[PDB]
């Protein structure tokens, strides 16, 4: 299938504030289906939000949703939105934007976290870890809120890449992410570990060098 | 209008047969078309059974969608259910609204044990000019999930400031990770630091030593 | 010449181990074009596969809608399902076929004498509701039951002016042919 779905806009709000979220469409015709959003949370599960009609004249909402948001569409920008106003913290929840077919959805976003808290937000520090074979390791530490990514010379480097899932601790989340390379890699090429905390806006580059003293 | 109530879990074995069930409220349930969505760890959902029993491309024959009027409920079938079947199973309907089922945590069990691999981390440089040392601990490669983990000192056991990850399902295994905080007067003080991992039996164990360097 | 010729192509029954069934051609799909030729109607996916075979064609396109029920809200609006397939034309010279059956009654057009049928009293003009319990559409999907049953009792339901009827049979082989047949003419 070609039907890609970016959802964006998402990260941390204080409650009760506003917070807009887009999902930008591509691969197919974006004004001959209608768009729709739906929520997870690891308690509430699956859960609709909102829908809107292919041509954007119509729209529906979910239980959960009392005028509180209101989901449009930009036909000519192949793009959709969810303007969510007045934030309580148990709106707290991944976001997945949805392609319609008559009776289903056939195709999903990749979600963005929406996090409403008043705790403020906190870039992670990126430390290197060192020690045939080598496994390299990074430290991203104390950040809030979830998500980061860690990627291995900007991509370059995915087989033996495992990003453990963080720990909580007084607030803040911390996790390693580790990769396995030949030590012919590691002494040719520099080994650079990427994180990316998009609710900071944070991109950090970190640089595996050997232990020193 | 109504709800779908599926189990909230299910634990079949390898190469068996699952039934799926989804169960419509108030209404009939051929009334409306019943979809599927299969959804891992940390993924998006996609579609495995739309219109109550059409098959999307790409969708193993081996999942197949039903309806039965007489219970009003719908049933999700895998035959010779795989390991990559282990993921959450949603049903989803429809009227003047649009409803999810709960959500069913399948579990597949037979596959081979395996004993934890461990990889430790000593504290990095930049970290301890902060007067601050953290040890990794990362474990993987292991099953089943159920692990316990533990720290020592110098051979004696530590039990403050450590954080221990959850299990989590990552491709074909499991991965762990846990985490010892200590200061930079306690990193250098000691002579040897252990992470210890206990699985069915089993107690692997991995060392840190600050004196690398004279 | 019967009269689903000349209906649109409205699948009512897919069968089993077929290259529709293969390719995932499910009842209630409209085909719509067969490479190319354009299909409105069940004469033109006859012809068409005739002529294709004959050809000498393998591999073509067929263009299907796949529509029907009640639209889920928000979605009301969505254009048709078209779907795009690549498909097996059947060896026509060897008797092939693509595995797809019409929405036809399964209404009894008559009844061999002698045969154990009006054993139980099935009549000419009879309309088949269920067998062995299932609902079915069709007058084909009581001919794959026959051939699968392996000789057990086939339990079947019958409207007949207002009346519905319940009848069971039996039979199994033949001496002249060797397979299991009941005696019926589909009209």
């Amino acid at each position: 299938s070609e039907v890609q779905l970016v959802e964006s806009g998402g990260g941390l709000v204080q409650p009760g504030r506003s917070l807009k979220l887009s999902c930008a469409a591509s691969g197919f015709t974006f004004s001959n289906y209608g768009m729709a959003w739906v929520r997870q949370t690891p308690t509430k599960g699956l859960e609709w939000i909102a829908s809107i009609s292919a041509g954007g004249d119509k729209t529906y909402y979910g239980d959960s949703v009392k005028g509180r948001f209101s989901i449009s569409r930009d036909n000519a920008k192949t793009t959709h939105y969810l303007q969510m106003d007045s934030l309580r913290s148990e709106d707290t929840a991944t976001y997945y934007c949805a392609k319609t077919s008559r009776v289903y959805f056939d195709y999903w976003g990749q979600g963005v976290m929406v996090t409403v808290s008043s705790a403020e937000t906190t870039a992670p520090s990126v430390y290197p870890l060192a020690p045939s074979m080598v496994t390299l390791g990074c430290l991203v530490k104390g950040y809030f809120p979830e998500p980061v990514t860690v990627t291995w010379n900007s991509g370059a480097l995915s087989s033996g890449v495992h990003t453990f899932p963080a720990v909580l601790q007084s607030g803040l989340y911390t996790l390693t992410s580790s990769v396995t390379v030949p030590s012919s890699t590691w002494s040719s090429q520099a080994v650079t570990c990427n994180v990316a905390h998009p609710a900071s806006s944070t991109k950090v580059d970190k640089k595996i060098v050997p232990r020193e003293c | 209008q109504f709800v779908l109530t599926q189990p909230n879990s299910v634990s079949t074995n390898l190469g068996s047969t699952v039934k799926l069930s989804c169960k419509r409220s108030t209404g009939n349930i051929g009334s409306n078309y019943v979809n599927w969505y299969q959804q891992h760890e940390g993924r998006s959902p996609t579609t495995m059974i739309y219109r109550d029993d059409k098959r999307p491309d790409g969708v193993p024959d081996r999942f197949s969608g039903s309806i039965d009027r007489s219970s009003n409920s719908a049933l999700l079938t895998i035959n010779n259910v795989q390991t990559e079947d282990e993921a959450d199973y949603f049903c989803h309907s429809y009227s003047s609204g649009i409803v999810f089922g709960g959500g069913t945590k399948l579990t597949v069990l037979g596959q081979p044990k395996s004993t934890p691999t461990l990889t430790v981390f000593p504290p990095s440089t930049e970290e301890l000019q902060g007067n601050k040392a953290t040890l990794v601990c990362l474990i993987s490669d292991f099953y089943p999930s159920d692990v316990e983990v533990a720290w020592k000192a110098n051979g004696a056991p530590i039990s403050q400031g450590v954080d221990t990850a959850n299990p989590t399902k990552q491709g074909n295994k499991y991965i762990a990770s846990s985490f010892l905080r200590l200061t930079a007067e306690q990193w250098r003080s000691r002579n040897s630091f252990t992470c210890q991992v206990t699985h069915e039996g089993n107690t692997v164990e991995k060392s840190l030593s600050p004196a690398e360097c004279v | 010449v019967p009269k689903y010729l000349k209906e649109p192509v409205v699948v009512g029954y897919v069968q089993r181990d077929s290259i529709a069934q293969k390719i995932g051609i499910k009842p209630g799909d409209k085909i719509i074009k067969i490479n190319g030729y354009e299909v409105r109607t069940w004469e033109d996916l006859r012809d068409a596969l005739i002529r294709l075979s004959l050809d000498g064609v393998k591999e073509t396109t067929l263009f299907l809608e796949r529509e029907g029920g009640v639209a889920m809200p928000g979605a009301e609006d969505d254009v048709v399902e078209v779907l795009h397939l690549t498909i097996k034309v059947p060896n026509v010279q060897k008797g092939e076929e693509l595995g797809i059956a019409p929405l036809v009654k399964p209404v009894v057009g008559g009844v061999k004498k002698g045969s154990p049928a009006d054993q139980v009293g099935i009549k000419p003009g009879d309309l088949i509701l269920e067998v062995n319990g299932k609902k079915i559409n069709t007058w084909y999907e009581l001919v794959e039951e026959v051939r699968k049953s392996q000789g057990k009792a086939i339990k079947l339901k019958i409207l007949r002016n207002g009346k519905m009827i319940e009848k069971e049979l039996i039979p199994a082989k033949d001496p002249k042919t060797g397979t299991y047949f009941i005696g019926l003419f589909p009209k």
